[PDB]
């Protein structure tokens, strides 16, 4: 039909809420930067971990 | 103050890259230390290379003392030939206000002294370089006067562990988190600091604080009844776990206890030496912030009105 | 429903800031504020030891 | 001209008696939030002064004082209230009289600290407010009188009132509620004081068990002295440990905060020139500040 995606498969828990997937969301389990960041010089990364 | 003011004139060698002939137009309002208060002075005074003691670079806990042997002043206005400035110790303008650009990481409020840092803090450790002069300038951070006295704090607690072969590093303000970038401190500057201490440490005991001992039992059976007894223990400090085990008990009787008055005489030998010891490390709160047309945050990289704290 | 579409659980697991705090077992106000005003004497059956 | 004048604005609505109390109070010391040419009375009256909820006790008004910025009234204006703020609009002008609240008599060449009315009350009825006004009374008196208030209350877990300067009596007793207003204070003396002298008790495990008067000077020396000899004449070097480092830190911030609270600067000096050296109570001092 067309060029052929790639799917990836990334190990996750099995009892997370499938509520979490029925909005629009990260694969990754939480949000990143940097628009969510504010005015200082850690925020970007300390979003992260 | 002279009716004029007095202006000192640091003037600036001819020899300038004019990239950094732009990095001083940035410095439009910082502070500056100078040694004395001569007219005329030169960048090599200012800057960090003349800032150095002989021989031996000195850390961020020993820069304190180089501060209060100097003078700190506020750049006014940078001109091509050199750079005007105002001392603080002196009177410091015909009108009595100065703007000061923030160089710190935390707001300003109104009518809060203002007392100086080195820079300490992680990430925004900025030091202005002169490449073509070949010159460093390390420039202080202006901060309110109750976090100064924590930083102060902080840094000469952590030598007192250096001395003794967890953990000390983290402030709080405003709801912000913040650490401190600081990896050794010379032993000579901790023992001038240290005995800073002890020797206004002793000179608070009098024969009043005996009587004063005996109310510790006190305060430990009030903070089971009001919440704002509560507030002072915060079970880190010693009298909460002290009193949990001394029972003390007042001694008997004064000499010449009718004529004397011994708990008021121990309050103001306190109030002289440990209450004064908020000046004794740092330097003092010379500066406050007066704004005029209200603003209640000054905010972090903007200029602020500036008028003395007695 | 949230701000945007999300199904937020609010447990009584959650309600751990106003409950376990020891403000609940305060008694002051009451029993020496309502016995300001006199009170009659009922059957002292259950009152009294 | 070039002075600098504070403009208070009255609401309307104020009854024939409200009006003759504010034309009496003239020479007073009156605080407000920020240098401003124009000001509501809302900001000047003791209502303004609270956190809750809670009106402010004299822990709380020796805290705002840093905050607030002192201003002396000018003439009263029946339209307005013109005050002079005292660090930015005196200092071209130069002189300013003042009337004491005070008992105690000014003599000349004194410095004047502001304290507030703790000694021992004007009161609006139309406009819905308070007006508390400091009082100004001689900075080494007012590290004196806070003094013997304190340790009166430590008296309550010879005579402290008496109190004789420039031949004068005074009388601290004269009651009630002023213990009560001034609590506060004196539970951060005392949680100052034992952390103080637990610490050093700590970190210095034998100040009080060495030796009487000869040994304990001999330590004292040493310590006095200033040569290079520090480190080793102080420190004495599961299980839980004494947090004692982080205590350090706690105390020298609670002690960092009563530094500026009982400083008590000399905001005014009063310089008399054409007329008696003495001023009295009820009588208006001219002010001088610091070039």
């Amino acid at each position: 039909h067309g060029q052929d995606a790639v799917c990836e498969f990334i190990a996750t828990p099995v009892s997370t809420d499938v509520n979490y997937f029925r909005r629009p969301c990260n694969p990754r389990g939480r949000a990143a930067g940097g628009v969510y960041a504010g005015d200082k010089e850690g925020d970007v990364t300390a979003l992260m971990y | 103050m002279l009716a004029d003011g007095f202006e000192t004139d640091i003037a600036i060698p001819s020899g300038i890259s004019r990239p950094d002939a732009a990095a001083l137009q940035r410095c439009e309002g910082r502070v500056v230390f100078l040694p004395t208060i001569r007219r005329q002075l030169t960048l090599a005074d200012v800057a960090h290379e003349s800032f150095v003691s002989g021989g031996v670079s000195p850390d961020t806990l020993g820069l304190l003392l180089a501060y209060r042997r100097r003078f700190p002043a506020v750049i006014t206005r940078v001109l091509p030939t050199r750079i005007v400035a105002c001392p603080l110790d002196v009177g410091l303008t015909h009108a009595g206000t100065v703007n000061l650009r923030n160089t710190s990481p935390v707001d300003l409020c109104n009518g809060d002294p203002i007392s100086l840092v080195p820079p300490v803090f992680e990430g925004q450790a900025t030091d202005v370089r002169l490449d073509s002069l070949d010159l460093t300038l390390r420039f202080p951070v202006p901060l309110p006067s109750p976090l100064a006295r924590e930083i102060v704090a902080r840094l000469v607690a952590r030598g007192i562990r250096d001395l003794n072969p967890p953990d000390l590093n983290v402030l709080y303000y405003n709801g912000s988190r913040l650490s401190l970038l600081a990896d050794v401190q010379q032993l000579g500057p901790v023992n001038a600091e240290l005995r800073s201490l002890v020797l206004n440490m002793v000179y608070s005991i009098t024969e009043g604080t005996t009587i004063i001992l005996t109310l510790i039992p006190r305060l430990f059976a009030l903070s089971a009844q009001d919440g704002y007894v509560n507030a002072l223990l915060q079970m880190q400090s010693v009298t909460r776990e002290a009193a949990q085990l001394i029972h003390p008990e007042a001694p008997a009787l004064m000499q010449d206890g009718e004529r004397r008055l011994p708990l008021y005489e121990a309050l103001v030998a306190w109030l002289t030496h440990a209450g004064q010891l908020g000046d004794t490390l740092a330097l003092a709160p010379v500066v406050r912030v007066c704004t005029f047309d209200g603003a209640a945050v000054v905010r972090s990289g903007d200029m602020a009105p500036v008028i003395r704290y007695p | 429903w949230g701000k945007d579409r999300q199904v937020l659980r609010l447990s009584l697991e959650h309600a751990i800031g106003t409950v376990c705090h020891p403000s609940l077992m305060n008694v002051d106000a009451a029993v020496g504020g309502l016995n300001r005003d006199p009170v009659e004497a009922a059957n002292p059956y259950g009152a009294y030891v």
